[PDB]
């Protein structure tokens, strides 16, 4: 009875072309289709535009020298954005951009000609160059109690997970499917309502974050208590869905050792086209329509279910290290600069970034 | 306008205000700053 999805995984497998680089060359397409719309020359005048526009905040580089405008709407993460930038800088030739640090993307494709904006998620509907997100470093969502200061360091949380995943090897883990977040977009919300009429089967309930104002933002039920990304990894099945844009609950849920249910397949961010449904994670369809019959399919399943979910977990492990996130903003900046056809001028007021 | 207190920029309980085209946080007595990080 599950012929339909067996051969899918078959078929996935089949095409699949696995990544044997020890550096962030995997990850070469996505900057190579990032920077196709750029492909003319980026003008001066176009980047002019750009800055004036407010699209993102202003960054120059000169002679390894980092340069920064003054407003930076969300200080903290421009700071985990720096930390990189700052780590790489030594072998950045000379360039200007403009990193969008909020959560939505700005370039619509309908926008013509293209502008060169730097943002953290999109989908293929947009013009931004993605580059990897502040809160690998810092600045990510400060969830009370659980993360007092923001989301981030992704190298110690790595290793958090990858301790927690020892303690729950797969035949320990709970079978019923497990989410904990909060109402960020309403895709999410079928999962919550199945998860009350059937708690056996998925245990989902919505969080509250800072912009809670009523019991409409937890689908009319009390908030949830917090559950630190560790205490996820005694769960076999867990999902992940868009939020704003794509959410940084993604790469976690891999290094449990779990099998990620991912919701939907339009919001990105750079690494995500590496990661391949049916390879290393239960693709979803948006509206949550099949998610009961994938459900029976992996628990009548388990051998292949278990041998997803190792696959995704290796890949987050080998290939999403903190080295691979500095690898890509070198080599991301690095391509980029090639495409300004001027010579960059340091701005009147930008202070250097240190240290 | 976003509601840029979804994304929880306010460190250390503070609450997030929400305004027109930016966002506030106001901090817990003995912090500071923008997102409320800095501990007096
Ligand atoms: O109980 C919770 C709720 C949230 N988060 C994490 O906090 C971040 C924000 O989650 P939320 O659902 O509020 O927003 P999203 O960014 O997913 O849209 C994500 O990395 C979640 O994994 C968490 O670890 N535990
Ligand atoms: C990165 O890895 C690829 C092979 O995976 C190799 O061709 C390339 O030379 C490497 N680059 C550096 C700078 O190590
Ligand atoms: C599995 O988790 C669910 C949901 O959290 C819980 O209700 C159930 O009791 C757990 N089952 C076992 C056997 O621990
Ligand atoms: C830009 O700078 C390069 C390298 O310093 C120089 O050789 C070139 O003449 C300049 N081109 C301009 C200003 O158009
Ligand atoms: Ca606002």
């Amino acid at each position: 009875k599950w012929k339909v999805f067996i051969d899918q995984i078959n078929r996935s497998l089949e095409n699949y072309e696995p990544c044997s680089s020890q550096n962030c060359s995997c990850y070469h397409g996505v900057i190579e289709e990032d920077l196709t719309p750029f492909r003319g020359g980026i003008s001066r005048k176009m980047m002019a535009e750009v800055v004036r526009r407010k699209l993102g905040t202003h960054y120059q580089i000169t002679k390894n020298r980092l340069y920064r405008e003054n407003d930076c709407m969300f200080p903290s993460r421009c700071s985990g954005v720096e930390h990189f930038i700052l780590e790489v800088i030594g072998r950045l030739p000379d360039m200007e951009m403009v990193i969008n640090v909020r959560d939505y993307p700005q370039v619509p494709k309908w926008m013509e000609p293209a502008i060169p904006v730097f943002s953290f998620s999109k989908t293929s509907e947009y013009h931004d160059i993605m580059y990897p997100a502040w809160t690998f470093w810092e600045g990510g969502p400060a969830v009370w109690p659980i993360y007092p200061t923001g989301l981030g360091r992704w190298d110690l949380f790595r290793e958090d997970l990858v301790r927690s995943a020892a303690q729950w090897p797969w035949k320990k883990k709970n079978s019923t499917a497990y989410f904990r977040g909060s109402r960020t977009s309403p895709e999410r919300d079928p999962l919550i309502l199945l998860s009350r009429k059937n708690p056996k089967l998925v245990d989902a309930e919505y969080t509250k974050n800072q912009a809670w104002k009523s019991m409409k933002d937890t689908l009319g039920k009390p908030a949830a208590k917090d559950v630190h990304l560790v205490d996820h990894c005694k769960y076999k099945y867990l999902f992940n869905f868009r939020g704003v844009a794509a959410s940084f609950r993604f790469k976690h849920l891999f290094l449990c050792g779990s099998l990620v249910f991912h919701v939907g397949d339009e919001w990105l961010e750079f690494f995500y086209p590496q990661l391949k449904p049916w390879v290393h994670y239960i693709p979803v369809k948006t509206d949550l329509s099949n998610v009961q019959e994938l459900l029976q399919f992996v628990k009548a399943n388990d051998d292949v279910a278990q041998e997803i979910a190792e696959r995704g977990s290796q890949f987050i492990r080998n290939h999403l290290q903190m080295d691979d996130i500095t690898c890509y903003w070198e080599n991301l900046l690095s391509e980029y600069s090639k495409f300004l056809s001027y010579n960059v001028t340091r701005r009147k007021g930008y202070d250097q970034i240190i240290p | 306008d976003v509601n840029e207190c979804v994304t929880n920029p306010c460190q250390n309980d503070a609450t997030c205000l929400d305004q027109i085209g930016e966002f506030q946080c106001i901090c817990m007595p003995g912090y500071e700053g923008v997102h409320c990080e800095v501990n007096t």
